[PDB]
């Protein structure tokens, strides 16, 4: 196994961090808690090629969370900068983000995600993201919440540092699932805990899963 | 333990511990990693942490320990610098320099520790930016006399020029006054002829690569700002396009530069100039030919095996291509010694067009659709890239998307339509074979057939109505025998998807062939029985489709048919629509309603209404019926999904055919609104025995959606009315009374946000006319509301958009309905608008600044009465401070337009004296003085007590140029700007607010 | 995969849900095909999901005979269960699940698939 540090930069807002937690967890945070400073995090994607474990550095877009801000950068080998396909000024900011990045790494792949896609009035279209063109990054329309592209930044990134181009995610092998008795002396917890469960409503009922 | 010792400032600094937190921070794991993090994160932010940046880059052993140092030094250069003595200014400034002398004249060190040494550039640019030139004028003399000491020192010296050159002229927008960028950069412009001289010495005398590149990458900065004359009335054209191509370490940074060259501004008048421009281009090509790949290259294998820079190679190249063709390729036209020159070029570009990468064949799609433009209008110029476009054809057909794709799909289909235009034999040909291939089996695959239909579909409407009567024979005949070849279910439903799919995108020859498409809508009706995924779907999309294009042909009686052909839809309509789900059953009497809107007889039209929505109204009446008869009936979950099934054929209905509705929502109008009424009893009834969690429940839910689909009905009615008398006479008062108390007394989680944009709706198209109905929705629909959405931003975020679109309407149509509030409640009005100013959201933000705009022109058009004088008295600085805390709190900027907007009205009405009291209360200025004076004095103190940091002089510069720029929203919003750089730093010069 | 020695009973898609006690809400663990696999050594069922995109298991347990499938309130096309041991991530563990479908019909057919591989489990 060999691992990567990849920093994850762009406007507070952007969805950095929903997107990692939806990688690490399966999870879609709705509530906005801004990140403060960085929050890390271990990702691992199986591959043909085995596994690959990306250090993820989350860091704060909001100025006054910022931290270390340029700090975090120190020895990333790879990036994302993320945008909001919904609102105009995350875009007009990632070329302060791109050059605050490069700065500190000089020779780094970074792929910029447009992220939101899912929502129906997009602010940033298509014909004005052109940024990643001169700068050679890779470019996603991407959406945490849908799943639109969700694997494509990592993928690219994967195949960039491992340094094929036919890398692919793989089924992550799954092992036979143990038996076990259940425990006379838990039974009035799950009742309990079941109870609960059962009361509380199953979010996003509209949706089509 | 140990770790948070280095936030104890009482004590000395611990450097070994410093370095240890560091080490946990970038090294460490979990626990350790994370409480490293707070630990340094509050170091850095400590105000007094600079004094100890010193003792850091002394005794560290630790390169990431010297980095957030220097962070530490850029937070108090950036910040707080004019604060500091000169002595300290000169001491800082010779520390900085001296530590990035000795780490460069150490080779070791230089090799080794870059991120260190780039580190320290910027500190030093940051300190250029606040000392240089007027404290420093000695600085590009001395770094030009360092730089022959040492390459080390040399190269180093252009990595500092280069982050120099990016602060002052690519960056320095957002970061300064408009008065010290000017300054800043016009320093640069006076000194450069001596930085240029240095730059064009290390280039010719070569060597260091590392130098060299270092200095390219300069050079690529510079080419955004300096004049044409230093780039060709030099050698340094010939350099670049020869010498740096030639060496792979040199030749992706001057690639960027000559795509920068090649958007230098030139002059256009002069023939030594244009064949210069020609030459490096030639330079260029030749030394990729002779030094990289030949024209006839697979580029797409290369950037697909993904060798070192490759991609990054070829991406540049597309760029230069593109950028310089797209400018200059009228001068490689006429001359025909430059003619192989022009069709090489283009031919690279035809090869890069092959790589398999989005974003790369975005670029070039984008020259290619400039050149094709330029070929159908531009006279004597297409035969020249008849071979070019001929290949285009290809890769443009084999790369089509789906249309969902719309911006891309847009690109190519214009692309393809001009190249069909410029060769419709060579099109057809390309096209009739790729379809030969699918029917052979040797490029058969369903991406293929469907990227082929996609591409036949593009042109439609290119070619004379007799050649694409053949050629859409020709296609439907293949695709046909396509479909019968095929085994399976899969197979054939990929082909007849994709026949369904051409058809739908040739109108013209349905239109000449009813005979064919009567057989089109008969067999697509057919496919509404097959329930193999996608069919039902497609069949469906496809008739609604054609109905939109070909509607005329369905309403008149074709010759030889005994009816208009709608009348035999609506006959067949049971048995046509009985395996369609509810959505698709919509699609289809939505499709419907568009051919009867074609009917311009009032009799005929509202007799097909009728007889369209016969299964529908026949429901609808055994349901009231039954509904009625025994309230209890509603409690049905498998009723409740019929009725509001029923409610959405109706809007389907509705939304095609708009006034022409009518009658339909006449039939069902009060029963409707009674149905409304009963099923809000039931929401209520089930609220109360279950708790909020019944409107989580699926059988309220159920009930829910009829509501809203009420609400949808009578919005899409109204929306599109032409009969607003009908409206006023018919609709309205029943709909308020059905909607508006319900609204009001239930709980906050029951109400619907949807009767918000009904009543918006409402407003809007007949607001006007309804003076007492405005009230009364005021009145159910204000407070309630307004106490839901101002507790914080996030909750009932529907409830919130649509509330400010209704206070926007109704203070646009019916401003009378406010001036009807009683104080109190007008008060909790102007409460409500700058709530809205402080939401993130930019809906409500943006409705919000809006309303205010509009409502001081509501006050300023009522003149010199009570009302508006007391507005003035109560409000007028509440909205002044207001627009300034959302300016000025760096948490709402993508509302600075509309803010600019509002301060610039609010000041400009007192400096034209339009206020007719004073604004200050008796005894808190002398009697006479004018509101001018006053708002200068209320702002200054307002703007001192807020940023205490500035000077009185620089908040009386500051709004002396805010007052006399009150007409000028370009200027006034610079001027708005500089304050926002100014409060962020200490010791902003005054003087900037006078910039012209 | 670790799959090629079971057969494939039953597949679905679906939106898995576990429950957090520490907050009372759901949070999704996947979306993607639910499938039943029956072990061909053992004739073990067990219930094997994994996530679109990355393949990632959001869901790996046997269907002991003795979980119950229960309504949420909230939904037509759901089901809550207690499994006592999940080993989706490594170590196995307790959750309360919920898993949702893309209707009413699909949710009643797992229902029925459900049951009887508790049946073949029990033998
Ligand atoms: C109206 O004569 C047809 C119309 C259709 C038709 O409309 N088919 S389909 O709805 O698209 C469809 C889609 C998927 C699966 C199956 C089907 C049937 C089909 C067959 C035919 C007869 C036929 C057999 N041969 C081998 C053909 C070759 C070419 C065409 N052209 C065509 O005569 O055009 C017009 C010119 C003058 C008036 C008619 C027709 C035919
Ligand atoms: N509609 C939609 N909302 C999204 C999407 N991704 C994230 N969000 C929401 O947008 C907000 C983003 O929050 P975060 O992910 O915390 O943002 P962030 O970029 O980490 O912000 P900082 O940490 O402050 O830099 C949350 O409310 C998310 O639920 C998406 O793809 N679509
Ligand atoms: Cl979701
Ligand atoms: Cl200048
Ligand atoms: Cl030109
Ligand atoms: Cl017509
Ligand atoms: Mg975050
Ligand atoms: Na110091």
């Amino acid at each position: 196994e060999v691992q990567f540090k990849l920093v994850l930069v762009g406007d507070g807002g952007t969805g950095k961090t929903t997107f990692v937690k939806r990688h690490l967890t399966g999870e879609f945070e709705k509530k906005y808690v801004a990140t403060l400073g960085v929050e890390v995090h271990p990702l691992v994607f199986h591959t043909n090629r085995g596994p690959i474990k990306f250090n993820v550095w989350d860091t704060a877009g909001l100025e006054k969370f910022g931290g270390l801000r340029d700090g975090y950068y120190i020895q990333a080998q790879c990036a994302i900068i993320m945008f909001d396909v919904t609102s105009r000024v995350t875009y007009k900011n990632v070329p302060n983000w791109h050059r605050d990045l490069v700065r500190v790494c000089e020779n780094i792949p970074i792929v910029l995600c447009g992220n939101k896609v899912d929502i129906k009035d997009r602010k940033v279209k298509a014909k004005s993201i052109v940024f990643h063109r001169k700068k050679n990054l890779q470019y996603y329309d991407i959406s945490a919440k849908s799943n639109y592209n969700f694997e494509k930044p990592f993928l690219w990134l994967a195949r960039k540092l491992i340094g094929d181009p036919n890398l692919e995610f793989v089924a992550m092998p799954a092992a036979a699932p143990p038996e076990v008795v259940m425990d006379p002396a838990l039974a009035a917890q799950y009742e309990h805990d079941l109870e609960v469960a059962q009361t509380t409503a199953l979010p996003d009922e509209d949706d089509d899963l | 333990g140990s770790m948070e010792g280095i936030l104890d400032f009482s004590n000395d600094l611990d450097i070994a511990l410093l370095d240890q937190v560091v080490s946990t921070f970038y090294q460490g794991e979990g626990v350790q990693q994370k409480q490293a993090q707070e630990i340094l994160t509050k170091f850095q932010d400590n105000p007094d942490a600079w004094e100890k940046v010193d003792q850091i880059l002394q005794f560290s052993t630790n390169p990431q320990s010297k980095f957030i140092a220097l962070s530490i030094l850029d937070k108090l250069i950036t910040r707080k610098w004019k604060l500091l003595p000169n002595d300290h200014r000169i001491g800082i400034r010779n520390f900085v320099v001296g530590m990035i002398i000795s780490m460069c004249q150490d080779d070791e060190v230089f090799k080794t520790q870059k991120n260190l040494i780039n580190k320290s550039d910027l500190t030093l640019v940051q300190i250029l930016k606040q000392e240089w030139p007027q404290n420093w004028p000695e600085f590009i003399p001395e770094l030009i006399g360092s730089s022959s000491s040492s390459v080390n020192v040399c190269e180093n010296n252009m990595i500092v020029l280069k982050l120099l050159s990016e602060e002052v002229f690519d960056f320095s927008a957002e970061q300064m006054t408009q008065a010290k960028a000017l300054h800043l950069k016009n320093s640069m412009s006076k000194e450069f002829e001596q930085i240029f001289k240095l730059c064009f010495q290390v280039l010719e005398q070569g060597s260091s690569s590392s130098l060299i590149v270092a200095t390219l990458e300069s050079l690529l900065r510079y080419l955004h700002w300096i004049p044409y004359r230093y780039i060709y009335e030099t050698n340094i054209l010939e350099l670049l396009s020869t010498k740096f191509m030639t060496s792979p370490d040199t030749r992706a940074i001057t690639l960027k530069c000559l795509t920068e060259v090649s958007n230098l501004k030139i002059p256009q008048d002069n023939d030594l100039i244009k064949r210069q421009t020609v030459l490096f281009f030639q330079n260029t090509l030749q030394q990729i030919a002779t030094s990289v790949m030949p024209v006839t290259a697979d580029l797409k294998a290369t950037y697909a095996n993904a060798n070192g820079n490759d991609q990054s190679f070829l991406q540049d190249l597309a760029m230069f291509l593109t950028t310089y063709l797209a400018r200059n390729r009228a001068l490689l036209e006429s001359d025909e010694s430059l003619r192989e020159l022009l069709l090489n070029a283009h031919q690279y570009l035809i090869q890069l067009s092959k790589i398999e990468e989005r974003e790369l064949f975005k670029t070039t799609l984008d020259y290619w659709h400039n050149l094709v433009a330029d070929l159908f209008y531009e006279p004597l110029k297409k035969h020249i890239y008849e071979e070019i476009c001929s290949q285009l054809r290809l890769v443009i057909i084999e790369n089509m998307v789906r249309p969902e794709e719309i911006q891309l799909y847009k690109s190519e289909r214009e692309v393809l339509v001009y190249l069909t235009h410029l060769n419709v034999i060579d099109t057809e040909e390309i096209m009739i074979s790729k379809l030969a291939r699918q029917i052979d089996g040797s490029e058969w695959s369903w991406h293929n057939i469907n990227t082929l239909s996609w591409a036949i579909g593009s042109i439609s409407g290119t070619m004379s109505e007799d050649t694409e009567k053949r050629f859409v024979v020709t296609v439907i005949k293949d695709l046909l025998g396509l479909c019968e070849q095929k085994r399976g279910k899969d197979n054939k439903a990929v082909v007849a998807r994709d026949i369904m799919y051409v058809v739908g995108e040739y109108p013209r020859f349905l239109k000449a062939h009813w005979n064919f498409l009567r057989t089109v809508i008969l067999k697509l009706f057919e496919f509404m029985h097959e329930t193999h995924e996608g069919v039902q779907d497609m069949a469906c999309d496809t008739f609604i489709k054609i109905v939109q294009k070909c509607k005329y042909h369905f309403v008149i009686q074709q010759p030889r048919e005994s009816e208009p052909f709608i009348q035999t839809i609506i006959r067949d309509i049971q048995k046509t629509t009985a395996d369609l789900q509810p959505q698709q059953v919509h699609t289809f009497y939505k499709a419907c309603g568009i051919i009867i809107s074609e009917e311009r007889s009032v009799a005929e039209r509202n007799r097909l209404l009728s007889d369209l929505m016969q299964l529908p109204n026949m429901a609808w009446d055994t349901i009231v019926e039954q509904s009625t008869a025994n309230p209890t009936l509603l409690l049905d979950s498998e009723t409740v999904k019929i009725i509001a099934n029923i409610i959405k054929t109706n809007v389907a209905v509705c939304t095609s055919m708009g006034a022409d509705f009518y009658p339909q929502l006449g039939h069902i109008y009060y029963n409707m609104l009674q149905l409304y009424r009963a099923v809000s009893s039931m929401i209520s009834t089930q609220v109360a025995a279950e708790g909020l969690i019944a409107t989580k429940t699926p059988k309220v839910r159920g009930l829910r959606t009829i509501k809203k689909e009420i609400l949808k009905l009578v919005e899409t009615y109204i929306s599109k009315a032409r009969n607003l008398d009908d409206v006023v006479k018919v609709l309205v008062e029943p709909l308020l009374n059905a909607v508006l108390e319900d609204y009001m007394n239930n709980v906050p989680d029951a109400r619907d946000a949807e009767v918000l944009n009904c009543m918006t709706t409402v407003v809007e198209k007949v607001g006007h006319m309804i003076p007492q109905g405005v009230i009364l929705i005021l009145q159910s629909v204000f407070e309630c509301t307004l106490d839901m959405i101002n507790k914080d931003f996030t909750e009932y975020p529907e409830h919130r958009v649509e509330f400010y679109k209704l206070l926007k309407v109704i203070n646009e149509k019916s401003f009378a309905a406010f001036l009807e509030l009683p104080p109190a409640a007008f008060k909790l009005f102007v409460d409500a608008i700058c709530w809205a100013f402080k939401h993130n959201n930019r809906d409500v933000e943006v409705n919000g600044l809006q309303i205010a705009l509009d409502l001081v022109k509501n006050i300023e058009r009522m003149g010199n009465v009570p009302f508006a004088n007391e507005f003035h008295k109560n409000y007028f600085f509440i909205f002044v401070s207001e627009t300034f805390f959302v300016l000025t709190d760096s948490d709402h900027k993508s509302g600075f337009s509309k803010q600019a907007l509002l301060l610039m009205k609010l000041i400009s009405l007192v400096y034209d004296n339009k206020i007719s009291v004073p604004l200050y209360q008796e005894a808190e200025v002398p009697q006479g003085t004018s509101n001018q004076v006053y708002l200068s004095q209320y702002l200054a103190n307002m703007l001192s007590n807020a940023f205490p940091h500035l000077t009185s002089e620089q908040i009386a510069s500051f709004l002396s140029a805010l007052t006399k720029q009150c007409k000028d929203l370009v200027v006034f919003k610079g001027t708005l700007r500089d304050f926002l750089v100014q409060i962020k730093e200490v010791g902003g010069d005054p003087t900037d607010y006078l910039f012209a | 995969t670790m799959e090629e020695d079971e057969e494939v009973l039953y597949k679905v898609r679906a939106k898995l849900f576990r429950f957090d006690a520490d907050a009372k809400e759901w949070k999704e663990r996947g979306t993607g095909d639910c499938k039943f696999l029956k072990n061909k050594k053992t004739n073990k069922v067990r219930i094997l999901m994994r996530r679109d995109k990355t393949l990632k298991i959001c869901a790996n347990h046997i269907i002991a005979p003795e979980y119950t499938l229960k309504p949420n309130v909230g939904s037509d096309r759901s089901w809550v269960y207690a499994c006592t041991a999940d080993i989706a991530e490594g170590e196995a563990e307790a959750f309360t699940f919920a898993i949702r479908f893309g209707s009413k019909e699909n949710a009643d057919k797992f229902k029925e698939e459900f049951e009887k591989a508790q049946e073949i489990n029990k033998k």
